[PDB]
């Protein structure tokens, strides 16, 4: 742990975006996470919501 | 089948799925949850029961 | 949803006279919504005349139509009619068989669905 400073920051920025990609995941209480489904299942009237 | 013995099919590639049903009744109900009625020929429902 | 409506009937009724009109459906729907009349008198607004519960369960009447209108849904051929009792001479309009494709009418002007327009005079 001698180089413990420099080391957390390539983890820091790393895991923080590796938590923005895998926020991608959830569904929000949509659907489905995946958009091109949604415009696919739903009408486009319907879909927006 | 009665209502209590309501029966249940694995469909799985045969021949066509729908734009048939469309009019195989006089009048039928088409509610439908998550897939749109219009949007259902084109998609590929995976785990479907009858 | 794709819902068409079959009405037909009218003719030349008489201050005092009375109707029996037809309604059937064909097509499917999202919901088994409810059929009726959306009449508007001649040059106003589409108004509700008399609306039935698809399961037959509600009726619907209003003061412009109550005591000489009543509708009723066919059990045979699906054909719900407009049937009435001592007419009034004021109804020259034009009547849309309109259709609230919803279970439940909580409000009127909503109307998915609508109908022909029948245009009966009343004169003798
Ligand atoms: C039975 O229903 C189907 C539904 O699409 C339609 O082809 C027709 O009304 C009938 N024919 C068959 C396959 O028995």
């Amino acid at each position: 742990s001698a180089l413990g400073k420099l080391q957390d920051v390539v983890n820091h920025n790393a895991q923080a975006l590796n938590t923005l990609v895998k926020q991608l995941s959830s569904k929000f209480g949509a659907i489905s996470s995946v958009l091109n489904d949604i415009l696919s299942r739903l009408d486009p009237p319907e879909a927006e919501v | 089948a009665s209502v209590y013995a309501w029966n249940r099919k694995r469909i799985s590639n045969c021949v066509a799925d729908y734009s048939v049903l469309y009019n195989f009744a006089p009048f039928f109900a088409f509610k439908c949850y998550g897939v749109s009625p219009t949007k259902l020929n084109d998609l590929c429902f995976t785990n479907v029961y009858a | 949803s794709a819902v068409q409506l079959q009405a037909s009937g009218g003719g030349f009724v008489q201050p005092g006279g009375s109707l029996r009109l037809s309604c059937a459906a064909s097509g499917w729907a999202e919901t088994f919504g409810h059929m009726g009349w959306f009449r508007q008198a001649p040059g106003k607004e589409r108004e509700f005349v008399s609306a039935i519960d698809w399961w037959d369960t509600v009726h619907y009447y209003a003061d412009s139509v109550k005591g000489r209108f009543t509708i009723s849904r066919d059990n045979s051929k699906n054909t719900v009619y407009l049937q009435m009792n001592s007419l009034r001479a004021e109804d020259t309009a034009t009547y849309y068989c309109a259709y609230w494709d919803m279970d439940y009418l909580q409000n009127s002007i909503p109307v998915d669905y609508w109908g022909q327009g029948t245009q009966v005079t009343v004169s003798s």
